[PDB]
């Protein structure tokens, strides 16, 4: 489990299979004290680091279920396309809602 | 013009003893990220002041500066030359302390005609020139005036949107990506107080112009953009118009001949990608060119860099935010550089007056605090609501825990859906290192290059990945003091003796001592080798007639002062 | 009882029982006519501060009882987290409404 | 009433500006409180303006040695927390107090 007070606890691992809001529930409610003893001699801010990663592998889980009703994206740019010889290419400006039904 | 050795040599012959060579000093970096050396240079800096400086005294009359009791008065004898002392035998740039030696006597190069001390060259017969050259050019309607210079007065502006410019760092496939939640913050932000934001970074206006520039945002606001791109066009046409076509040496042509502002030598001070760099080395060529980027010389650019891998601690790498459509190749073309300079050099000084500075960043503690999104689950075959009072919203109390961005919105009082908020992870494909220094050296131009003018040598540095903050507040209780930003000014032009509040480790006497002389790292340039010096900014922060005659005043006085671009200006 | 008629009645200790609104009706109808007989010579005064903690007190309970809707409040400033060393810490302008449901 | 309000205490339009100043007023109370602040910050500059900076004796800067509004050793007529008398003793440390 992803026990931030002893540093070897909290990692990438387990941080994915955690929620979007609740890490952030969890991070409110620990206290302060933190054992001394245990620690990352390994540059401590790379668990930090592992805190950023494993927030976006969470924020992506949390995108995933939303793109159920959401539409899919396209190049918003020109010059992208398989054969461009057929005709022309351009963009999209994406300002639209992505509710479909 | 230039047969200064015989004085030179007159002037060591006599015996003159003179101590306090701070800012004719330059180092280099120990590779540090900016922290450590900025403690450092405070701390010497500050026990390392015998004197006052001689260059900074510059709010005297002309009767004063002529008088006999004026010390820097024997120095003045080349209207195209400054004559200063400096420690000899050592070499420039050199180790991070000054070794003690003797003092001699030494000159460098007075570029541009504006440098002339402010007690020679008054400021009304500056605004007056200035008058004389916008005649009857384009002007800015009073309407965009105001609400430019009440964004710039304004304290109140909110944290947010540096954040949001420090996590774009100016590219396309980020600014295209995040295209929705910046129109709703740019509209939401106008309608509450009739202020225009995004105006600290270039390559923010340019965007929203070719982007929502089709009646996306209210009439107004693209207008004004529309305005301040118009006046700098404008200037630049100017800087055409003033001088002759036709003519070209060895290096660049009549352009970089007679001005700076169309110079390619010349940098930005903030830099986003390295094309400036290439252009830089591959116009010049003939000058012996050097660049010291934290440490080794000679810079290592790379495509973007992926989520995983960022190593935060790194040295000599410099990113390029990858590529909108291996070699590395030119973002954008070359006049982009010209009108960066253009604004940067003109616009930004004519409206903070002296009061923006510029600081460096933190993405290890920006980025962790950026990941935490608290947008809801929407139900099936359901609508998504648009006001925040119900607690579906993401900006409802319900939804509102400390500690995230939803609290960060709400202070700054805005209103955002959900998909605004979840472009941010695909915002977080491409990735920002840390902001870094850059000092570029090169002799003279090739109009003024003589048999004993290559010796002399200009340093200017400059930032990768910096900011530009208009008023810094430290009256704000909500965020901690240097939670993101630390100060790091290097121009006589874009220094705040108030930011530095903003430093940990400041003390009163540090304070007093940098409200008189400008707080400039001798690993960043030194005043007296500089292109941009005191006179300039005093006469920007001194100077009240109005704002077009104030660019084109400064426009006028950005002006080379060679003997070619004097057959230029003469005819 | 509270009788602030004889000085020595009025205290904190009975004025918690009481109600916030009653306090106010009861103060209202009591007649001038207070027995100088009884009379604390302990500064009077101290019965004013005795009648404002009680009153305090009176006010505390009707809020506890408009807590049962209200939300929990948190810190409006900064430093004030418990491990700001894994994400930095804002404050919260207080510009919402208690209710909730 | 067409009106602003707060203005006898000076500890209270600083805090409207750093507080309410998003945007949660009209345009034209800010504005006025704005326009007041400015005005502050104009007659300070045109203190530090009409005086020559770089000299400083035992006691004070150049700009309490010159004027009085920047001196510490004055004291405002209302005070509501104790760190001015701090800066005063702090300052002078020369003249008996």
């Amino acid at each position: 489990s992803r026990v931030v007070f002893d540093p070897s606890n909290p990692t990438t691992f387990s941080v994915e299979a955690i929620a979007a809001y609740t890490p952030v529930a969890l991070i409110r409610l620990l206290n302060a004290s933190g054992p001394l003893q245990p620690g990352h001699r390994v540059d401590i801010a790379d668990a930090r680091s592992i805190y950023t990663v494993g927030a976006a592998a969470s924020a992506a889980r949390a995108r995933a279920n939303h793109n159920a009703n959401t539409i899919r994206r396209t190049a918003m740019f020109a010059e992208t396309d398989p054969m461009t010889w057929l005709r022309p290419t351009v963009g999209l400006k994406r300002t639209f809602n992505p509710r479909i039904i | 013009l230039l047969d200064v050795e015989a004085t030179l040599v007159a002037l060591r012959q006599q015996h003159l003893d003179r101590q306090c060579y701070f800012g004719v000093y330059v180092a280099e970096g120990t590779e540090d990220t900016l922290d450590v050396q900025m403690g450092r240079f405070m701390e010497t800096w500050a026990d390392m002041m015998p004197h006052h400086p001689h260059w900074v005294n510059e709010h005297l009359t002309i009767l004063q500066f002529i008088a006999p009791s004026n010390p820097r008065l024997r120095f003045e004898l080349n209207p195209a030359f400054d004559f200063f002392v400096a420690p000899g035998d050592v070499d420039l740039p050199g180790p991070q302390r000054p070794p003690e030696a003797m003092p001699t006597v030494n000159a460098t190069l007075r570029i541009i005609n504006g440098n002339i001390p402010v007690p020679l060259c008054p400021i009304s017969f500056r605004d007056c020139r200035g008058t004389q050259l916008g005649l009857g050019r384009h002007t800015m309607t009073p309407a965009t005036i105001k609400a430019v210079k009440d964004t710039f007065e304004d304290r109140a502006y909110p944290t947010i949107f540096y954040m949001l410019e420090a996590v774009i760092h100016g590219n396309e496939r980020n600014f295209c990506a995040l295209l929705r939640l910046l129109t709703q913050c740019i509209r939401g932000y106008w309608e509450q107080s009739h202020r225009v934001a995004f105006v600290n970074n270039f390559h923010m206006l340019m965007y929203i112009t070719t982007y929502l520039g089709n009646g996306e945002l209210p009439e107004v606001c693209i207008n004004i953009y529309r305005d301040l791109l118009q006046h700098v066009r404008a200037l630049r046409q100017t800087i055409t118009d003033f001088t002759i076509q036709g003519e070209g040496h060895n290096g660049e042509t009549s352009e970089a001949l007679n001005n700076i502002l169309t110079d390619d030598t010349f940098i930005a001070p903030i830099l986003w990608d390295c094309d400036a760099l290439i252009y830089r080395d591959e116009a010049a060529r003939d000058r012996l060119p050097a660049i010291r980027v934290s440490g080794r010389n000679g810079y290592q650019a790379l495509h973007f860099v992926d989520m995983a891998g960022h190593n935060f601690q790194r040295r000599d790498n410099v990113l390029i935010h990858g590529r909108p459509v291996i070699p590395i190749t030119p973002h954008h073309d070359r006049e982009w550089g010209i009108l960066s300079k253009i604004y940067y050099y003109i616009v930004i000084p004519a409206f903070s007056r002296g009061s923006c500075c510029t600081m460096g960043v933190r993405y290890d503690r920006l980025y962790p605090a950026l990941q935490a999104v608290i947008v809801p689950e929407i139900p099936a075959d359901e609508e998504a609501p648009t006001t925040p009072e119900d607690p579906r919203h993401p900006l409802h109390a319900h939804q509102l825990v400390p500690n995230s961005l939803n609290v960060y919105f709400h202070n700054a009082h805005l209103t955002v859906d959900g998909d605004a908020l979840l472009t941010l992870q695909e915002l977080m494909g491409d990735m920002a290192e840390r902001t870094t220094a850059i000092l570029v050296s090169s002799a003279p131009d090739a109009g003024a290059a003589t048999a004993t003018t290559r010796n002399m040598r200009i340093y200017d540095g400059a930032l990768y990945h910096g900011l530009i903050m208009m008023a810094y507040q430290a009256y704000d209780e909500t965020i901690a003091t240097g939670t993101f930003f630390y100060p790091v000014p290097v121009n006589p032009l874009f220094a705040c003796p108030e930011h530095l509040a903003s430093l940990r480790g400041m003390t009163n006497a540090r304070r007093v001592l940098a409200k008189m002389v400008p707080p400039i790292p001798p690993f960043l340039g030194a005043n007296h080798h500089a292109t941009i010096r005191q006179p300039v900014a005093y006469h920007v922060t001194h100077s009240k007639s109005d704002f077009n005659t104030l660019t084109y005043s400064l426009l006028g006085g950005y002006f080379k002062f060679t003997p070619i671009s004097l057959t230029h200006q003469l005819r």
